[PDB]
């Protein structure tokens, strides 16, 4: 835990852009993580702060940092439907097929919440459409279980 | 009437004696307390849902109860919070004047009918309805010093052997245990369970079966076979009573005939019901009792009763156990009552000194000595009649009123003395003539003083309740004072005073007094010469008066406004706050460090630190804590350096560098019952379907905008908690159904093990107590423990929790708030220096109007009181003004002459403002009470001047200046005596340090500042006022 | 129903009695707990 590391976790969470800017100039650990293993990139992704995601990525943030249950920022961004953040992470090397401890992927999470554009973006970056979670489920299973016809059509 | 009693001194004695006996009786029967009821009645509903997160509590308990709070009368507003300690509190606040008993029973009856809608385990725990706007009389700490008892051990002892006897102690209305009685604690082991294909479900089932009360019936019960010889009750299964028995509960018979017992899969022990709070007292395990005074009780008698009871319990204490008193409001009542006595004693002495110094005979000296005590005693009798208590505020009014009774007493006797010396009339004839000169004005003065003080009783809510205490004490005192002036003191004067030869002004005596007399006689001529030359040039004095009036305006405006001044109440608090997710152990290290500081760096000021881990005021949880710091007496803490403000500021400084924690000392509110009463209290409301996240965004938006106006708003902040990481686990229904695992088993396994479960009751040495199952700590700490729990499937196979669930981190609220039934967020802040809170409120309303669609707001608490209180003030001040004028117009038979008296108001008010400003004080209720008494006194001096001046023109045909000069000459001595007596008598309030000195200093420096300028200015200005007013009309 | 007197006193009467402190004008309180499991607690108040 860093002095500035903690300050950065908070600023990124709060989306205080100007503060994050200053913190970057000062060398605040971009790889700082809280108790559950979340980085500022994790936090920015969760709460959907796009500029901070971009600033963190310019400053050497681990794009594929996983938390203590193995979830990545792409998981969070996909899950909470932040399309532009999803795109940015992918452009910066996010593992499109990252599995968390449950074998859950970003495609699973996006399909489960009915995020069609994000599902499309993920498929475009090579999301494995046949990937199965710990229960053998695919994003497609989720779609028809949820009764989402549009989504199902997308995944064939 | 004066004439009536001058001829009937015995009849006047009889009235005085009746008044004294009525006063004496009242003192016996009068409730004694630190404060009257001041806060509006508030009822609180408390529920607890073991192992529940905040959203669970809100959505299965809080919303249901809130939706049933209808048809209840005089409700102002309702507010609630639900948090992740499994707790909800709903507070309903009622209009001032509501019967608190009716309010409570109406709330509890609506609740009673919502119970069937609540979850089972919440019904099991019960839901309490209580009056919460009541405060603690004292707190009794119970500690163990020899390391033999845990705080659980102590709490159980107190509940079993102290609480009830204290509850029954005379005068106590309520007792609260700081902890719980023992519970039977079953600490499950998931490895041992799985080993035998058992689960918490089996553990709960076995316990409900083998720890129970079972009805049977009777032998030879009715209706019987005729000829039956005995009738006897059958006793069957009764509840378990020991850990040994619980350990021996049967869970399973193995195939080899071997037996699985509860002690084979769990650790059994007596322990707490909850483990959220860790209480220490100077580092040692602690418990205690919060005690409240019963209605109409005597706080001093109750305190002594409580200590007497504790003493007779002491012989039976186990070793190491010690009673300790970290909070006792009872000193303040004692100090207050003593002040009333000390003030009465000092006034009698001062009046003796001043009467003798000027009148130089012991007889005149006696009359006030008699009259003042009589009036004061009768004042208690009226307080009683009106249902007031002897309390800090009423007693403080008594001290002020004593100053007023002294004034009346002196004025009546002085005038008889002057009339004797000037006319040579015998005591009786002179008393008649003297009373004839002042009696009308005395009644007018009584009317005018009432008009000033009474309207303040009509401020609403809290503010009125505080002013009421003063205005009823003060207005009663001077109504009785005038009454004694028209009945007793004339009788006393006519019978007790020695004759004075006409022309005898004592200039012939030798020694100090002969000198003083010649000097004061010369001074009176120099004075009248001055006034003569002043009245030769009234133009410049009108100018000087507009200057004073202007300066008053300026001083008044720039004086900072506060409601009540802080006090050094002998105790203060230290907030401790650790980041989200911070654990109980970490908080304890900070508390320890904090406790180590006070016992070290404040060893000369600090008696004890009561560290409460797991408790905060704006949110409970493992990462918040409070240290209650108790001090030695104000006597052992000499000077400003060792008073609470100094100590706290030093403490907050020293704690600033504590690493990962927010730690700061701060003072109690002046009246704990009333709450903070500083700045504003603002509610942001989800008026549509926005939800928690969208309301947080709107909150943040408003907080950022508040921060852009540091010029008008300072410290605008949430009163609640921020979202924190939480661990979301999804049960997969399909996989459970496919494995033959029921959801009820899964969910009961998870919640019983990780959240703990209240199974049923047992009896421990004759007291009924709870039974809880829960996992031993080390099997419910981390996410990887989740997979160590197993559930038995229909087919008998044991299935690890990991087989049918998945988990992820997310954020959520550890404390959801609601206001008037809607999601809400409470925001506190204050006006920046130089600005009024009302102005700060208006901006908040303006920023609020720019928030996203569907976000509303409301004002509550102090801000609610502030608003409706602020809308009266103008109407009340005008009514006062009008009535004063009408009384004066009646008194003088004139629409214009009242103006010459009313003009004196700035003359005293300017002094008050000057003294306050210089001494750095503020305009608060005690200052305002001081402004009123300052106005009244200067009003009184002016009234008698104008009365004499006018009477001389009317009765003796004297010219305007002639009459004015003569009046002012005649009133010089009484004004000086009367002002000297009062300045000296109010001195101790000004220099007072210690108990209640904040309040004392406020009225003291105001009333003394005001008395200096009022008497110096009035003796020159009211002659001017009277002349110019007369001329103009 | 079914409780002996000592049981109902321990689980019922004492529980209620210990909450009957601090009621206005309470002169005295008496109760009984019997073998039919029924308890009666009577609170008597100042004459007016
Ligand atoms: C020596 C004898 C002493 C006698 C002193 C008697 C004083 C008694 C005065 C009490 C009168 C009621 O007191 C006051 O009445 C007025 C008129 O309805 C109320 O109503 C007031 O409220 C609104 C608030 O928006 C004002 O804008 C409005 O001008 C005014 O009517 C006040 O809210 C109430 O506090
Ligand atoms: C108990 C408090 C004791 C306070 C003692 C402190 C002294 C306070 C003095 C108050 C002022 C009185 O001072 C009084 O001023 C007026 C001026 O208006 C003087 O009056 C003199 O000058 C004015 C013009 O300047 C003339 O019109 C007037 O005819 C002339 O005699 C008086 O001679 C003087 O006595
Ligand atoms: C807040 N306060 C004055 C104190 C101070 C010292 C303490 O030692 C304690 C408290 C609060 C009390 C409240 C009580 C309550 N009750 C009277 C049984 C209670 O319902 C709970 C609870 N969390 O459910 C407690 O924490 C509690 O058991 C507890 O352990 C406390 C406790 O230990």
């Amino acid at each position: 835990g860093s002095d500035l590391g903690k300050k950065l976790l908070e600023a990124a969470r709060a989306g205080r852009d100007d503060e994050v800017r200053i913190l970057m100039a000062n060398g605040a650990d971009v790889n700082a993580a809280d108790v559950v293993g979340w980085t500022p990139l994790h936090l920015a992704a969760y709460w959907g702060h796009l500029e901070i995601v971009e600033v963190l990525l310019k400053n050497g943030a681990d794009v594929n940092a996983y938390d203590t249950l193995g979830s990545t920022p792409l998981h969070l961004a996909a899950h909470f439907g932040h399309l532009e953040i999803v795109e940015v992470l992918l452009k910066n090397g996010a593992d499109v097929n990252a599995k968390d401890d449950n074998g859950i992927t970003p495609l699973h999470l996006a399909a489960n919440r009915g995020h069609l554009e994000i599902v499309e973006v993920l498929l475009k970056y090579g999301a494995d459409v046949n990937a199965q979670d710990k229960f053998g489920k695919t994003a497609f299973d989720i779609s028809i279980n949820n009764g989402n016809e549009d989504l199902a059509e997308i995944l064939q | 009437m004066p004439n009536f009693f001058i001829d009937r001194p015995i009849f006047a004695w009889v009235i005085a004696i009746i008044i004294m006996l009525a006063g004496g009786l009242a003192i016996l029967k009068l409730p004694v307390a630190q404060y009257p009821t001041i806060a509006p009645p508030a009822v609180t509903i408390s529920a607890s849902y073991p192992g529940a997160d905040a959203k669970t509590v809100q959505d299965t308990v809080t919303q249901v109860i809130e939706q049933n709070m209808n048809g209840i009368d005089n409700l102002m507003y309702m507010s609630s919070n639900s948090d992740s300690t499994g707790t909800v509190q709903i507070t309903l606040t009622f209009e001032s004047g509501t019967d608190a008993d009716i309010a409570q029973v109406q709330v509890q009856n609506k609740l009673q009918l919502a119970m069937p809608l609540l979850p089972q385990e919440v019904q099991q725990q019960g839901v309490s309805v209580e009056k919460s706007s009541s405060s603690f009389l004292m707190v009794v700490g119970v500690i163990n010093t020899d390391g033999t008892m845990t705080q659980e051990d102590i709490s159980d002892y107190v509940a079993a052997n102290m609480k009830d006897a204290i509850s029954r102690t005379s005068g106590v209305g309520d007792v609260q245990l700081f902890g719980s009685q023992y519970a039977m604690r079953i600490w499950m082991n998931p490895n041992e369970l799985n080993k035998f294909q058992l689960t918490p479900v089996d553990v709960i089932t076995a316990i409900k079966a083998q720890n129970a009360q079972v009805a049977a019936g009777q032998l030879g019960g009715t209706p019987p076979v005729k000829g039956q010889q005995l009738n006897a009750s059958i006793i069957a299964q009764t509840r378990l009573t020991s850990t040994e028995e619980f350990g021996k509960i049967l869970l399973k018979v193995n195939q080899d005939g071997s037996r699985v017992l509860l002690r084979d899969v769990a650790k059994i022990e007596l322990g707490g019901e909850n483990y959220d709070i860790i209480a220490e007292f100077n580092g040692q395990p602690a418990s205690g009792l919060g005690i409240k005074l019963a209605t109409g009780a005597n706080a001093l008698d109750t305190a002594a009763a409580i200590r007497a009871e504790l003493a007779k319990m002491e012989p039976f204490f186990p070793s190491g156990l010690k009673i300790v008193y970290p909070y006792d409001t009872t000193p303040f009542v004692k100090i207050s009552i003593h002040e009333v006595v000390k003030t009465l004693v000092e006034a009698i002495i001062l009046v003796f000194l001043v009467m003798y110094l000027f009148l130089q005979n012991f007889r005149a000296t006696l009359i006030p000595t008699i009259a003042v005590p009589v009036v004061l005693l009768g004042t208690f009798a009226v307080l009683a009649a009106f249902g007031f208590s002897i309390n800090t505020l009423t007693m403080f009014g008594m001290v002020l009123a004593i100053g007023l009774l002294v004034n009346d007493a002196i004025v009546v006797v002085e005038n008889v003395e002057r009339v004797m010396a000037e006319e040579g009339l015998p005591p009786k004839e002179a008393t008649r003539k003297s009373m004839g000169q002042i009696q009308g004005a005395l009644v007018g003065i009584a009317m005018v003083l009432s008009a000033v003080f009474v309207p303040m009783a009509f401020f609403g809510g809290s503010t009125g309740a505080i002013y009421r205490q003063f205005s009823i004490t003060i207005v009663s005192a001077m109504a009785l004072s005038v009454l004694v002036a028209l009945i007793l003191t004339p009788a006393l004067c006519a019978t007790m005073l020695k004759p004075i030869a006409k022309g005898d002004h004592g200039e012939g005596k030798k020694g100090f007094f002969g000198w003083f007399n010649r000097m004061f006689e010369k001074s009176t001529h120099h004075y009248t010469d001055s006034v003569g030359g002043i009245l030769r040039s009234t133009g410049r004095y009108l100018v000087l008066y507009l200057i004073i009036v202007v300066g008053m305006a300026y001083l008044f405006v720039r004086l900072p406004s506060s409601f009540l001044p802080d006090e050094d109440q002998g105790v203060f608090m230290t907030m401790v706050q650790l980041p989200a997710g911070a654990t109980q152990e970490r908080t304890q290290k900070v508390l320890n460090e904090v406790t180590h500081y006070y016992l070290t760096k404040e060893k000369n000021n600090v008696e004890s630190v009561f560290a409460v881990n797991g408790f905060g005021f704006a949110g409970r949880g493992q990462n918040t804590g409070i240290a209650f710091v108790s001090l030695k007496d104000w006597a052992d803490r000499p000077g400003e350096e060792n008073k609470v403000e100094a100590i706290t500021m030093r403490a907050t400084r020293a704690f600033s560098q504590i690493k990962d924690a927010m730690v700061f000392a701060f003072n109690l509110p002046a009246i704990v019952e009333l709450g903070t009463a500083t700045g504003f209290d603002f509610e942001l409301i989800d008026q549509a379907g926005l939800g928690h996240e969208k309301l947080t965004q709107a909150r943040n938006q408003l907080l950022a905008e508040a921060a852009k106006h540091p010029d008008m708003l300072t410290s605008v902040r949430p009163n609640g908690l921020e979202d924190t990481p939480q661990f979301k686990i999804d049960i997969d229904q399909e996989k459970a159904q496919a494995l033959g695992v029921s959801i009820n088993d899964i969910n009961t396994t998870l919640g019983a093990a990780w959240g703990g479960s209240y199974v049923n009751d047992f009896i421990d040495r004759g007291r009924v107590k709870k039974v809880y199952v829960m996992s031993e700590a080390k099997y419910r700490m981390l996410p990887d423990d989740i997979g160590d729990w197993y559930v038995r499937a229909a087919d008998g196979q044991m299935v690890p929790f990991s087989a049918f669930s998945s988990s992820r981190w997310e954020y959520g609220s550890p404390r959801l708030e609601r206001y008037n039934g809607l999601p809400s967020m409470e925001i506190l802040g204050q006006a920046a220096p130089g600005k009024s809170t009302g102005e700060a409120m208006e901006l908040m309303e303006q920023l609020a109007s720019k928030l996203p669609t569907g976000v509303g707001y409301d004002w509550t608490g102090m801000s609610y009181q502030e608003r409706l209180s602020g809308n009266q003030a103008p109407s009340l001040y005008a009514i006062s003004l009008i009535v004063v004028f009408l009384c004066l117009a009646a008194l003088y038979e004139s629409w214009s002459i009242p103006f010459s008296v009313m003009l004196v108001v700035p003359l005293g008010v300017i002094g008050a403002l000057l003294a306050a400003t210089f001494r750095g004080l503020t305009n608060d209720v005690y200052f305002q009470v001081g402004l009123l008494t300052t106005i009244g006194l200067s009003a009184k001096n002016a009234i008698l001047i104008v009365e004499f001046a006018k009477d001389l023109m009317d009765k003796e045909g004297k010219g305007l200046i002639e009459a004015t000069l003569d009046a002012v000459r005649m009133r010089l001595r009484p004004i000086l005596m009367t002002s000297l007596a009062f300045i000296l008598g109010v001195m101790p309030l000004v220099i007072s340090t210690g108990a209640g000195s904040g309040a004392q200093n406020a009225v003291g420096t105001g009333v003394m500042g005001g008395m200096v300028t009022a008497t110096v200015l009035a003796i020159f200005f009211v002659p001017v006022f009277f002349v110019v007013v007369r001329r103009r009309f």
